């Protein structure tokens, strides 16, 4: 009877570590699980992560968009690259953050398979620059110069993009 | 973190 | 009382890791297990795998074709070679995939025994090129040039072969 | 049925080890947990720690200021350079210490992400020098010369700053 | 409550790993165990193994021939050398195999004790060439040239010897 | 259901290993624990230890002097330096020892933090020479020449100082 | 609820590994244990072992000769040397063996203490040559030339000595 | 529910390993434990040990002489030295041994603290030569030449000293 | 008589490995060395490096600008970030590259000391953006957006900046 | 015939690594060595170091002040603590630095012996604050607040203290 | 052609590391060596050492007192317990020290053999307290309270004992 | 051109380490070597050793007694057991020792071969007690009680046996 | 210029270590080497070895019997199995031994190749029992009972066989 | 694997 | 640590 | 080990 | 070690 287990009860998940295929499978399962108990109860997802890879991040995003309930997101502390692309992929009015939290946007590290798949990596990281552009409200040609550089943005200034829309 | 997320 | 265990209940299996003889035995058992409870309930099999070897992959395929129930398949994320040959070996109308999933077809790595058995490897990897040709509904001499190269095709383009027939 | 677990019961937490992201998540959860049982019962937090890092320390402080109950603090033994701050962030009249305990104030070690984020580290460690100035009662220009040097201060002399206000 | 344990129930054993003295003792016990519950219920034995040694293989064969119930055998996947010899030592009409399974016959590796016992090794591996000759139906002077070379034989062609007598 | 756990019941603690911050926290908790059940039942503390450090030893001593019950002490076997100082800090008439036990008094090893804190170490080890002088009955200027040298003292001769006052 | 544990029930012990002081203590205990439940029920002892040392082997033999019940012995597979001296130390008419089992007699390896104790080793290994001579029925001067050489003896030929007296 | 645990029930302890401070504490506790259930039931202590150190051996001896019940001793197999000094420290008429057991008397290895404490080691190992002289019945000046040399003594000849007084 | 040593003769140095303080000292020495033989002979410096740190890179640049002879530079293969800054710091008309060589410009990794020195790192990496602007001929406000991103530039296109001015 | 060896010729030493007793002995020897060849030739000492300890640093300083020749000093790159105290201990008019070099002043790490020697450490680090005050020209009460904090000072601003007096 | 080797020339030895039997043999040899070239040339011995053991230290002292030439001693930096006893064992008027050097006197660590030899250690460390008393000029009963405690003594205050008699 | 090598010149050998077969061969060779240059020059052998084994020690003793020159012996520092037997095996009037040296006599550790050879060890260590009796002048029945115990004997008291006959 | 190398000069070889293929090749070469300088000079071979294997030992024996010069043999110390078979394979009147040397005869350990080659091992170790019978002068049926047991034989008693024929 | 093993 | 924290 | 220890 | 060993 662990503490995280009790947080799985009443509909919370804690992505806290990192992302790879080992944790991806274990999160996809919990999402599908909690959907089965009730089809309208708001599930949530807390984030505090230092990174993530490309192939697994685009498994949780799809599952998030399929289950009939609606997901909410919060940023506890760090919001590395990629794992924080999930934060901008919840609901249109239920994205939060604490007022000392850092979030950055940057294209992730590593490859797809995790020889080198060139034509496919280059396509995958074009989708990110296009999905992020429909959830914030910006043009595309500005995201293409903020998904190539590195600088942490605070919580009060992240609001002007659209990654977050209410700071508690 | 309620009121209001839950 | 683990989460995967609860997914074994109501008829799901999660091949998520890799394939070798250690996991093969543990999957063959679950398949035979769930058949004993009910002989008509649709069992499923979720796939997310980076590879697999030749001798064990042709143990799950045989068991899949023997139990009287019918199996369904889904591609979560990656679909390496070989492990993904199983995806094209379910039912004629119950093969799915998510719309960001990658699948490739390539002859596997390693040997049969896991000295070198030359005459037997070369026979085994001829069967693959022949079984895949009756489940996609294509002429052979094309599979023999797609089971020698490497280029991940998408989920939307995999449909034109026959590996998948409905994308959710 | 462990002893710490029984101390979680009747509202105590024991930060005793160190601070990093692994323990941060596990403390934020307990804080949110105990708030759910009763919204007015005084929770406490015992401290004995040799250090801490910057990004995680400013996650517990925010959570501490959000839950409707009020937190109390005690210094058992050592009070490192980052732990100390939490001690000076409880209530205005419920900060204690034992009369052999040492506490020091010093800007922490390491970086933010845990390349180097220069513009952000330098901003974060300005907040510390400003929050500590509203909880003790001193000017700012004295804290800026005590958050740059190293010398342990005893419990009887720490009182004259405001880090502690009643010694048992 | 493990899955293999449930397979021990309703009379199955899974030799899947390898053979040495550690697993030999644990299989001899299960065989003697299940005999005690009922003296006529057909026990079975599934095989998938990459090898085995000489001294322990001639412990399971003896125990198999002593308990009053009758044993059945199946070849899942690989059938190494010493292990395979057990497959040809079940019943006269209850030896099976799947139609992609490989089986080979070859004298095993290693020594008897596991100094070198020359006069005893050379006697032990004469028994194998004589017991295999009464369970298949061949002459002796052909087995003596198939227990010296190495080549995997498929399941459809193994039938013409007598190692298997019905392929499912 | 361990044996030490049963000794925690009916009010005994076994400091047997060594002292550092890991065990200090776990002993402070048990002391506070047993106080909550009954406020007058005599708790005890058995000692057999090869050493200890300075900062943690002056955490148990303070806690010992705060809880309303009264503590008793016994020396099983060795009584290193620093740990032994706890033995001379119980009650005025409930300090015991077995008649083969060795006890020594010596200023401990290591530093305070566990850079080097010079002005604070030198102050801490002055307190020891002053607290020991009010619990034995000696002058100060003799303790200052027995807290600088090394020689084990037996149980029959330790009595003439005041570390022990009844030998069973 | 292990399988060996169930074999401890209804009076069987499985010496299967090797002999040293770690396993010796754990076997002496079980022997004394089962004697307490009933003083006339025949206990048994199965052997399959690659060796053993001198000092511990002459602890089980003494215990075997003291408990009022009578012990029986069987040789599964190998019968190393010191351990197999136990096989010849059963009950005049209840020593068995399987008809492929090997047994050898040879003076063990290693020393007594496990400096070198010369006068005592040389005495201990004289007892073996004398106890074995009263349980088989041979002269002494033949055992003194079979407890100096090395050659495995089969189960059908071991009978002519007296180590075994009925082969199942 | 272990086997040793059941031997703790009905009053037996198994010192079987070696002696150091880790096992000393765990034996002193069991002795004090069993005394609490009944104050007259004969407890026993089985010995089979390869050595021991000086400081811990003179903790069990004291505890043995304090609890109101009476202890009995047996020598299973080896009787190292410091531990075997315990064998000669039970009762005047309840010391046993098996008739193949070896016992030696020799001053132990190592130091007291486990710098070097010269004046104290040399005193401790004088006590041994004096306590052993009141439990056997010999003069002192013979023990002083048998506590300096090394030679194992058998069980039948140990009787003439007084270490044992009835051999079963 | 090594091959690199012979290349030190007739005035060549091979920075090929990486940059840290160990190799920095050994290169500064060779530069000062060869200056002593002749004060006008053109020394050269070949580069093929995967990285470098900040503090040591601004030691070779200073030494390069002090010795009265003039240095020439070539890019063999890779041109990392820090090093690639030395290539743009030779002479105004003696910077070369091979026509398959890659060069990138990016601010380096790591810190200055190799706590964290924030105010000094941020100053050091401003100098780089200012020295590079006087050796290429560009404005400053373009270098400030090419010293924040990552993309390798080929040898034919590097010419349009000014890092190289003749390609052989 | 190494390159450093040739730099030992014509009177240069390269302290480049770190300071401990291993390198201290090897530098004291070279200093005494070169003095023997000529008693008036100016020896030099190049510095690039990340740290140093207290006891060995006050061995090179004494030797430097004893040999009749005069020493000169230069700062290549980093000027850690402690050793860089050597830079301020050469000659009154022959201390140099390159115009990108960093130097800091801070009391070193570690202890004297390398138990803890409190009274001696605290005396040693008072000498540093007094010798540095006679070689720069400042008051003492300012050095006592710059030998307690941490901030790197550049080469152009170090001049205003007196650590350096001509920048090349 | 090493630097230490050149210091062996013109009669210097550098004990710099530590003392054990490995270095003892190599120093005794050099002493006997240099005596053979000339029987009146003053040899010297430089010391900088953190410790030493008892048995080897009383090998160099004897050799020092036997060769007809006279030895001189200097203290570079640290002077530890055993070795530094050598410093007080040179000549009556050729013992030096630098004016920042620390020397302490304390009885060494470890044993003689390097079981425990009690009667011999205690005799050896009585000789030290007696030889030191004839080379300084003090009474014995003061050395017996300075060869039991620990405190470093400076070079200016060491003179008042007699360990040193001229400070350069 | 090593220092030991120069000591091999003018006829000295330095057994300083330990004895095993690796060093035995290298000493037997040097002895035979130096005999070839001159057949009457006195060779010597210096000893400082912590132990030795039985089989190799009786190889150097034989070689020592065969070469026509005469050997001399000295004890530097420690004189272990087996080796210290070589010291008593030189010449009747050329055995020396320094006046702080310790020597003990004790039968060595380990076995002969380095199974256990009982009858041969026990014979070998009888020779030692007989050869030592003809080189000292004592009876046999006293050596048999000094080659069984352990106590170091000083150099002044060793003379009364005959191990040494002139102390320098 | 090593010492063994000088022993290779004037015709000696030192097999001292062990035998395997690595040393076998290096000894066969030296034998062929020294034959080339002179075809009649007596070469020798010194032996001191703990073992050897079968395949390599019958390479040196053949080479020894082919070169026209004649070989002599000596036993320094130990003479194991296999190698010491070489000692009995020199010349009919030039086999020696020292009068404390041990030699045993026993069939070696390990296999031929170094699967198991049964028919060949058993043939090889028949040759040994036949070659040894023509070089000593005994019957065959006695060697067949001394090449199966283990007991070391001294040098004075080895003569009565014929392994040695003159003891120096 | 039934029908018919079991 | 009560009276009074708790 | 009874009769008689226990 | 001479006079007199050597």
């Amino acid at each position: 009877y662990d503490i995280y287990s009790r947080l799985l009860k009443d509909r919370i998940i804690m992505l806290g570590s990192a992302i790879d295929d080992n944790v991806a499978n274990s999160i996809v399962s919990q999402l599908l699980f909690l959907a089965a108990e009730d089809p309208e109860k708001e599930i949530s997802l807390y984030i505090n992560s230092p990174g993530g890879s490309i192939t697994a991040g685009m498994a949780i995003y799809d599952t998030m968009q399929f289950i009939k309930p609606k997901v909410s997101t919060i940023c506890i502390g760090m919001a590395a690259s990629m794992g924080a692309f999930l934060l901008a992929a919840g609901e249109k009015g239920k994205r939060y953050a604490l007022p000392n939290s850092e979030v950055m946007i940057h294209q992730p590290l590593g490859g797809a398979q995790g020889e080198i798949a060139a034509k496919r990596i280059l396509l995958l990281r074009d989708k990110l620059n296009k999905v992020l552009a429909e959830r914030t409200g910006q043009p595309l040609e500005v995201i293409e110069r903020d998904t190539d550089r590195d600088n942490f943005k605070s919580a009060e200034e992240a609001l002007e993009y659209g990654l977050i829309d209410k700071i508690l | 973190f309620s009121p209001a997320a839950p």
